[PDB]
């Protein structure tokens, strides 16, 4: 059966490519809760800028910082969401791949204890052992992908609509704010 | 005394406080944005590595397709950070750098009324050195005293005109700064705003047409 030996090969590589795709998502979404930051910051200088100043854009400085006050509270939801729907999904199966790994590490283990008995005949429980180990094995790993493919679809719909939601969101508010000033 | 120089000079050297401040600020905006398109794109290679790796068609095809909106959106923060940068970030400097010129305004008018001390002050050795010849018995060299009073007597008043007229260039200069402010600051901060609301146009159209491929995944 071919099939543990190519599975094996592709939980390894795919291990490293699910951990390295990881980090790289904590690293973006944490950049992204960076810029967040600034946000509020700004909102604050721009907020101290226009106290003291002459009323005609005095309104105007104002109208900006409260818009950078909601802006903010947009990124940092993104960011949230973000590291729950890709970070928390990659984390997931990097150790749901572990996982698949020992599985095949027992069956392994069990086959070799079968192919011993195998070289000498009274025990030959290690045939049905390791029948009953390769059966479940492949039933499990089988279960896994198709566990993996409804995760990554349901992610990946949910993080596109949140992605479209916050989108909207800041287009409507930047758009009331240049329509406020384009018609003072 | 005018107290109204002594006071306008505080609300501009606060003002310029601000700015500095908000600009600062919005320089690490800029870089914070840099920082996060660069590991956008990190994260883009790393999902199309992972389609590759895949062995499902059906997944690495989505997730080849979701870098590939990654990639897009990568440059769309570095575009917003330019556009922060260039857009917002040289806004500030520019008046940071108008608030300057009428600092050196103040401090040239400084400078003007510094030198008609200073010749006030060459005049009265004058006056004194005529007084101490009054008693000598010398016309020749009085009538040389007499002389650079009277030389002198004009000099403090063009040093005075000059005071007078510097003074009101500082006050010409600061109404046009505030004038100009507010004809032009409106539509420098829609140009801004603009920018980002081209940026959030394009991140929606980016998921809307990803979305119906996340679906399609069976």
């Amino acid at each position: 059966d071919d099939f543990f030996e190519q599975e094996k090969n592709f939980l390894i590589n795919y291990y490293n490519r699910i951990k390295d795709s990881c980090v790289k998502a904590d690293k973006m979404t944490r950049s992204h809760k960076n810029v967040a930051d600034d946000y509020i910051h700004t909102a604050a200088c721009l907020h101290s800028l226009a106290l003291e100043e002459p009323t005609v854009i005095k309104k105007y400085l104002l109208k900006v910082a409260e818009l950078f006050e909601k802006l903010r509270k947009v990124e940092g939801r993104v960011s949230s969401d973000e590291d729950l729907k890709l970070t928390e999904l990659l984390r997931y199966y990097m150790l749901n791949i572990e996982a698949a790994k020992d599985l095949l590490y027992r069956r392994t283990k069990a086959l070799i204890d079968y192919e011993n008995s195998n070289k000498a005949l009274h025990q030959q429980e290690c045939c049905q052992k390791f029948e009953q180990l390769s059966e479940s094995a492949k039933e499990e790993l089988i279960n896994f992908k198709r566990k993996r493919v409804a995760a990554f679809r349901k992610n990946l719909i949910e993080m596109s609509e949140l992605e479209i939601k916050h989108a909207r969101n800041n287009v409507s508010l930047l758009q009331s704010c240049i329509d406020l000033f384009k018609n003072n | 005394s005018d107290i109204w120089f002594e006071e306008k000079l505080q609300e501009v050297e606060c003002e310029e406080q601000r700015l500095r401040k908000l600009h600062a600020v919005v320089e690490t905006l800029v870089n914070h944005r840099k920082e996060l398109a660069l590991n956008t794109a990190q994260f883009a290679k790393s999902l199309a590595m992972l389609g590759s790796s895949e062995d499902n068609t059906a997944l690495s095809r989505a997730l080849s397709q979701l870098a590939e909106v990654e990639e897009k959106i990568e440059q769309l923060h570095q575009e917003q950070a330019n556009n922060d940068f260039f857009l917002l970030a040289e806004l500030l400097s520019d008046y940071i750098r108008l608030l300057a010129i009428v600092r050196a305004a103040f401090d040239q008018r400084m400078k003007t009324w510094q030198r008609w001390q200073d010749a006030q002050a060459t005049l009265q050795k004058k006056r004194e050195a005529e007084a101490r010849l009054l008693w000598a018995n010398k016309p020749d060299k009085l009538q040389q005293a007499k002389d650079e009073i009277l030389e002198w007597e004009s000099r403090v008043t063009q040093y005075e005109r000059d005071f007078e007229r510097i003074s009101t260039v500082v006050r010409k200069e600061v109404i046009r700064f505030e004038k100009e402010k507010s004809k032009d600051f409106k539509n420098h901060v829609i140009k801004y705003l603009e920018t980002l609301l081209y940026s959030q146009q394009q991140l929606a159209k980016y998921w809307e047409a990803f979305l119906p491929e996340a679906k399609a995944i069976s």
